[PDB]
RNA sequence: UGACCGAUGGAGUGAGGGCAUGGGUGCUAAGGUCCAUGUCCGAGAGGAGAAGAAUCCGGACCACCGGCUAAGGUCCCGAAAUAAUUGCUAAGUUGAAACGAAGUCAAGAAUUUUGGCAUGGAUAAUACACGGGCAUAAGCAAUUUACCGAAGCCGUGGGAUAUA
């Protein structure tokens, strides 16, 4: 039987707060912007953070090519990778990626800063890059926001 | 072109790329590396 | 009209008519009138009041209606691997359920 | 060889070398010299290395003088041989040196050349050394 | 190799049993010594073995003298 | 007079000679108080126990 | 403090180990070996160090959805400052030596010394590391204040064992 009678409630499916935010990469550094976006993905800005429910927010990031690594970073960080095969050791750069597409440089980097279970791999979808001032994302009605805010 | 960990000096100190360099374009049998 | 308050050391949010559990108290009777006057905070439906040195006045007061609830029980084992010590008590949480009158 | 010719016992424990030297630290007899800055074994091998080196240098001018002598005799196990049954086989003599012991001093010999030649012979030491002149000594001579 | 070491003999427990400014009884030893490293004075005699014990009851007093030589005396009433 | 004598660090791996100046003292828990007189010989004890006390 | 000493009933142990200090031995080698003085593991859980028997903090009667701290920390994974102020580093250094330029700042003396931080020397075999993302500070050095942080301390409820 229940004698605590002053309990903490969790949030659930039906009772979190979901917002879309647009925010902007214009002149910001890549990690200092992605963990202000993986706390906003996260929802640690949310008064009712429930750390076993997808309690965050749609985020929107735009002017994505305009993003800033300082030093040599562009060329000088060496990303390993391996194929599975024997001598199967790979290397790319940021430039790489950033040729690739700028969501793909976008999401490896805030994979990363996102939690490793079900959970993180459910939440690096609610994120959405895209290189220009252009996107096509009506019916939902985003919030803009400014990232330097917070 | 020599290669040792101790290079010294007409000859002249430079250095490229994060090496050092130690030349002489009258004499091309002094020139150095890696200082 | 809620109030926050602390009843045996713990601070509780309470209302008219709450039945809660609270720590054991000892020497009481079923229909005791107990008083707990240390209300840290009061909220009267839109105004709010917050006392560094309590909030001046403010007042609950309950009676006793179970003098002595126990909770469920709960297994404490203690084990230490390949040296043979071993040990399995029983333990039950001691409350008292009050009902709680009036809020000052 | 440069090994005294009887000892009273033909083995000696290890020792510890613990600090500064306190005497033989500063310059007699002589006008420039080198200090260790390491406390170190000396073999007798390596002191006439140093010896020799400083003396083909400056030609034969001047005077040379090593301050310190290998009185301590040291021993060596063997190939194959297992840890205890006693001492092992001699292997000569060192010199025990602490930081701040003069090892090779010289006189009679022009400064900016005197500094050439017992970098000669400090090249051929297993310490690090720093060179010192006499606190009278002037530049004209 | 071998070794030709490997000997010793068993500790004699030398030294000073009872100190300066402690009671001692008739017959007490007050030094165990080879040779006299200490003498004996007032109220303190020698045994064959350089043993010094105190002939009556009193406080052990050390005291030097010339040469540096140090006697052990007794201090009674 | 009479001081505070106050215990902030463990006695864990601390010398036996420490742990019974401690006791001596009358200091058995971490953040406890004892109060006594300012003599020579507490002084002491205060010293050889300087590293684990307070004055407070 | 309280367990020091006597006399009596019952034992177990008599394969130890790591670290620090003083030494012997060894090669001033060994996660080596032999002694001495302490301490911990043994027989000891909890916290930080990514993950570690004995390194740093700390000795667990039980419960609690209460509070304060220790070591160590406060951009995200991951609790707490993208806090404030002053400098240094441009190497992603960062989060091993003789021996060489001296890249750079600073303090001097009559070319020269002096320290701070860097740089070359610097090196093998399944894929690699600051734990990872990543960072030009979120590196290094100094200072100040808040805060986080343990089964340590306090609070509340409940037991037990002794000395008075
Ligand atoms: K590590
Ligand atoms: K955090
Ligand atoms: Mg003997
Ligand atoms: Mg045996
Ligand atoms: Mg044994
Ligand atoms: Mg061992
Ligand atoms: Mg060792
Ligand atoms: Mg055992
Ligand atoms: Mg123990
Ligand atoms: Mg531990
Ligand atoms: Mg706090
Ligand atoms: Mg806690
Ligand atoms: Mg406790
Ligand atoms: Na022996």
């Amino acid at each position: 039987m229940d004698t605590l009678s002053f309990k903490t409630i969790s949030a659930n499916k039906a009772t979190v707060t979901k917002e879309w935010v647009i925010v902007d990469a214009e002149g910001q550094t890549l990690g200092r912007m992605c963990a202000k976006v993986a706390k906003l993905l996260r929802g640690k800005y949310k008064p009712n953070f429930t750390p076993h429910v997808d309690c965050g927010d749609n985020v929107i990031v735009i002017n994505a090519d305009k993003i800033v690594l300082s030093g040599n970073k562009w060329d000088g960080r060496i990303y390993l990778r391996h194929t599975g095969y024997p001598g199967g050791q790979r290397q790319f750069t940021p430039r790489d990626f950033m040729n690739k597409g700028p969501e793909y440089l976008f999401r490896k980097v805030v994979k990363g800063m996102l939690p490793k279970n079900r959970l993180g791999a459910k939440i690096i979808g609610n994120l959405y890059v895209y290189a220009g001032t252009e996107h096509k994302h009506e019916a939902q009605q985003p919030r803009q926001l400014d990232i330097n805010s917070l | 072109m020599k290669v040792r960990a101790s290079v010294k000096k007409e000859c002249k100190i430079v250095r490229r790329k994060g090496r050092l360099y130690v030349i002489n374009k009258k004499n091309p049998k002094y020139k150095q590396r890696q200082g | 009209m809620y109030v926050i308050v602390d009843i045996q050391g713990q601070q509780m949010k309470v209302e008219q008519g709450r039945r809660l559990f609270v720590h054991h108290i000892k020497d009481v009777e079923s229909g005791a009138s107990v008083e707990f006057d240390k209300v840290l905070l009061v909220d009267n439906n839109g105004a709010i009041t917050v006392g560094s040195p309590l909030v001046e006045g403010a007042k609950v007061v309950c009676e006793v209606l179970t003098p002595l609830v126990k909770g469920d029980k709960v297994l404490i084992f203690h084990k230490k691997r390949r040296k043979g010590y071993r040990k399995l008590n029983g333990h039950r949480q001691q409350f008292t359920e009050i009902l709680v009158k009036e809020v000052v | 060889m440069l090994q005294p010719k009887k000892t009273k016992f033909r083995r000696q424990q290890k020792g510890r070398m613990k600090g500064f030297a306190q005497r033989g630290n500063q310059l007699s007899f002589g006008s420039f010299g080198i200090k260790s800055l390491q406390s170190k074994w000396i073999t007798g091998r390596q002191i006439e290395a140093a010896r020799i080196a400083v003396t083909r240098y400056m030609q034969r001018q001047g005077q040379v003088w090593v301050r310190i002598f290998p009185d301590k005799p040291i021993t060596k196990k063997g190939e194959g041989v297992r840890m205890g049954k006693g001492k092992g086989a001699p292997e000569g003599f060192v010199a025990p040196i602490t930081p701040g012991r003069i090892i090779f001093e010289v006189e009679g010999v022009p400064y900016e050349i005197a500094k050439e030649a017992l970098r000669l012979a400090a090249q051929k030491l297993p310490v690090t050394t720093k060179f010192v002149v006499r606190h009278d000594y002037d530049i004209q001579n | 190799g071998s070794s030709k070491n490997g000997r010793e003999s068993e500790s004699k427990r030398l030294g000073v049993k009872v100190y300066g400014g402690e009671m001692a009884k008739a017959g007490n030893i007050l030094v165990r010594q080879r040779g006299t490293v200490h003498h004996p004075g007032e109220n303190v005699g020698i045994g064959k073995d350089h043993t010094l014990y105190a002939l009556k009851s009193g406080v052990v007093v050390f005291t030097r003298k010339k040469n540096d030589r140090s006697y052990v005396s007794i201090k009674t009433e | 007079a009479k001081i505070k004598i106050q215990q902030v660090r463990s006695r864990i791996r601390c010398p036996k000679d420490q742990k019974r100046t401690l006791d001596a003292l009358g200091l058995r828990k971490l953040n406890q108080i004892v109060e006594h007189e300012a003599t020579p010989s507490i002084l002491g004890m205060v010293n050889k126990v300087r590293h684990l006390v307070l004055i407070v």
